Order: structure tokens, then C-alpha cells, then sequence
């Protein structure tokens, strides 16, 4: 979109950082996975660590996906299933209001994306994708605007 | 503005001929014939790509007129 | 778990460029089919992880495909067996 | 009970006037958001009835918001930091 929050950009910019960094060609899924847990706090990156999936848990298994090297980082954009990612991140805010996309729906979005890269990492570290998506969700209250709500006046207003 | 690329509509053209060349060629096989065919295919792809925003320096240049005359040209063109 | 993979690439030159960087010890087959080139990979002597791990670097370039193997192995059609990934990085790098 | 709320303010004069007789050993932060501006206070050393206490006063000035706090602590806007009333005082009573 070109219209996203930071927080997802970030987690999507930490991918490329994994990408050379575990050697990749291309910025595959896991690295997006790892950019969730590794911006620390964030409705995903606390999501993930919820569920008991810390930066520890996820890179060894990551590792164990694609080992180092690959360091050239070959044409580095996105693998098409990491490039999915973006765009369900996108969807996955559209869907719950966010028109500035934030971590939290690029987290949904892997569990969307479910045979990616990201997805086997989860589904190898014992903590089941749907467990993940729900814990973004269950983060991801998004308050009102628009109105306010604070307390309950009136009475004879409420049936006219 | 934007009536073509920058005039690199060819381009597109180019691409379809080589994939042609590239598909048939492999699906024969012109192994190494298919070989450089490839490589011209992806490689044309992506320069095609690369020029098809080239005429995004068209947008930066254009895409705003709404003008007088402009307008003028669509009140005359309904009617 | 599973020990044998099908792999779509959009283009023939996604594969090619993939080829270039995994051939595997695991003989593999490359159709054409809709003018999108499919790749069915097909480990022999890898264990389940050792396959979703190498299958990772595949699909790079590649997505995978919902496709059934016995759909392609009566009506594909073949560009490369055996060691399609190896062959392809011959007869496509130049 | 907790020991941090999130409290909303309809305008910058209401700010003052929670500042003006509450700090409460409680470090708290302002942000602006739809022109409203909410206050976090965080009580640090403090029992829960100690805070229900000073929470009825801090609700004179204020109103008790629905704002869940990592909402807030992403998708808000800071005015001031942790010792948000004491700098209010300075910041809004002069």
C-alpha cells in the first residue's frame, strides 16, 4: 500500500536483516517471523513470546530452515511467500479498521500464510500457527475513535 | 502522459518474443539454446519493469492537470 | 512426514534462478505446464526436517503447489527428470 | 487491583486542573489524541486502596478511559513523559 504504520514496515525491514544475516538470497518467511520477535515488543512480537516463543526459541529453528550462508543476499526482495506476508499484513489490517498497517497483522498474516517459511518455524517450535494469530488478535484491541466512551448517562433518552 | 512506457512499449513486445523463443526453445530443447533464452527472457522482464516506472517520472512530471484548457477540452468533448 | 515435494515456479526463470543454488541429492522433475514451470522435488535419503529445511531455499523462488504428484506424473509435461534442478542450471544460466 | 490508569481529558485545562493537587508518587504521561488528551498515571509504591483513593479525586478532574495500554503506548501521542503533571503545572497553570 505504501500507506502502512511503521510497526509493520519494521518487522518486515528486520526480515531483510535475517536475510543476510542467516545468509539468504532472498528475504524468505522466516526472517519475517524473526523481525516479529525481534523488535522485541509489539502486539506480534508480544504475541510470539506469549505463547512462549521468544528471539531464542524461533532463530534455532530458523537456523535449521536455512543455515548460514547464502550472505550474498542474491536479488534480495522478498520470498513470494514472505512477499504474501506483506500483502496480508495489508488485508489483515484493512479487516480489523488499520489502513496503516502495524506487526500485529503481519503476524496474522504468516499464520494466513501458513506453509511459508515463518509457519514451519512455529509448527516445529511446539506452539500451534492459530495459537499465534489469536494471541495477535487478543493484543490487538484497537480502542474507540470517533467517540468516546467513559461512563453511561441518560434515560428516558435511551428508547426515543 | 502515460500512452505508452517512455515510448518503451517495444519493450513488452520484445519480452513476449522471447519467452516464445525461450518456451519453445525448452520445450524442444536447445538445452543451452534455451539457456540464453532464458536468461534474456527475466533479464528483459525486469528492465521492461524497470521502465514502466520510468514513466512514473512521467507521473512526478504530470499527474496533476486539471487545468482550463483541460477542462475546457472535456466541455467541449461531452457536450 | 513427507519426503517428496511439488513446487510451482511462476516462470521457467524463477527455477532457473533457484537451480543455481539448490540441485539437492534428491532427483527431481521439471514440467511445463501452463507455461509456468513446476519442479517436483523428490528427496531420497533426507529426513523430514532435513527436507522442510532444504525445501525452504527452494521456494526462495518457489511457492508450493496443492497439486497432486499423480496428476503430473499421467498428464504433465516433461521438460527435465531426474535431476532437474542440476539440468536446468546447464541447459539455462548463460 | 491494577496500579496504572488510563484517564481522558476533554481539553488542555482539564490537564491543569488534575495536575494542580495530584502527582501522587505516581510518575504519569499525557499524550494528545483526537484532541483529547489521556493521562497515564502509574502508581509505583502504592497499595490498591491507596490508589482507589487517589483514583476518586484524579476522577474530579477526569473521567476513567476505556483505553487499553498498549494501545496506547504504540498507537498514541506523546506531551509529556513519566512526570507528566508536575510538567503540566509548569506547562499549563502559567
Amino acid at each position: 500500500f505504501g500507506r502502512f504504520t511503521e510497526r509493520a514496515q519494521k518487522v518486515l525491514a528486520l526480515a531483510q536483516e535475517e536475510a543476510l544475516r542467516l545468509g539468504h538470497n532472498n528475504i524468505g518467511t522466516e526472517h519475517i517471523l524473526l523481525g516479529l520477535v525481534r523488535e522485541g515488543e509489539g502486539i506480534a512480537a508480544k504475541a510470539l513470546q506469549a505463547l512462549g516463543l521468544g528471539s531464542e526459541k524461533i532463530q534455532k529453528e530458523v537456523e535449521s530452515l536455512i543455515g548460514r550462508g547464502q550472505e550474498m543476499s542474491q536479488t534480495i526482495h522478498y520470498t513470494p511467500r514472505a512477499k504474501k506476508v506483506i500483502e496480508l499484513s495489508m488485508d489483515e489490517a484493512r479487516k480489523l479498521g488499520h489502513s496503516y498497517v502495524g506487526t500485529e497483522h503481519i503476524l496474522l498474516g504468516l499464520i494466513r500464510e501458513g506453509e511459508g517459511v515463518a509457519a514451519r518455524v512455529l509448527n516445529n517450535l511446539g506452539v500451534s500457527l492459530n495459537k499465534a494469530r489469536q494471541q495477535v488478535l487478543q493484543l490487538l484491541g484497537s480502542n474507540e475513535t470517533g467517540s468516546s466512551a467513559a461512563g453511561t448517562n441518560s434515560n428516558a433518552n435511551t428508547p426515543t | 502522459s502515460f500512452t505508452t512506457p517512455p515510448n518503451l512499449k517495444e519493450l513488452e513486445q520484445k519480452l513476449d518474443e522471447v519467452r516464445k523463443e525461450k518456451d519453445a526453445a525448452v520445450q524442444s530443447q536447445e538445452f543451452e539454446k534455451a539457456a540464453s533464452l532464458r536468461d534474456t527472457e527475466q533479464r528483459l522482464r525486469e528492465q521492461v519493469e524497470d521502465t514502466k516506472k520510468s514513466w512514473k517520472e512521467k507521473q512526478g512530471q504530470e499527474n496533476s492537470e486539471v487545468t482550463v484548457d483541460d477542462i475546457a477540452m472535456v466541455v467541449s468533448s461531452w457536450t | 512426514q513427507k519426503l517428496q515435494f511439488v513446487l510451482r515456479f511462476g516462470d521457467f526463470e524463477d527455477v532457473i534462478s533457484l537451480s543455481k543454488l539448490n540441485v539437492n541429492g534428491s532427483k527431481t522433475t521439471l514440467y511445463s505446464f501452463e507455461n509456468r514451470y513446476y519442479l517436483y522435488v523428490d528427496f531420497c535419503n533426507m529426513t523430514d526436517e532435513e527436507v522442510e529445511n532444504q525445501l525452504s531455499i527452494l521456494l526462495e523462488y518457489a511457492t508450493e503447489s496443492s497439486i497432486s504428484i499423480h496428476r503430473l506424473e499421467e498428464y504433465g509435461k516433461l521438460i527435465i527428470s531426474e535431476h532437474a534442478l542440476e539440468t536446468i542450471k546447464k541447459h539455462f544460466a548463460s
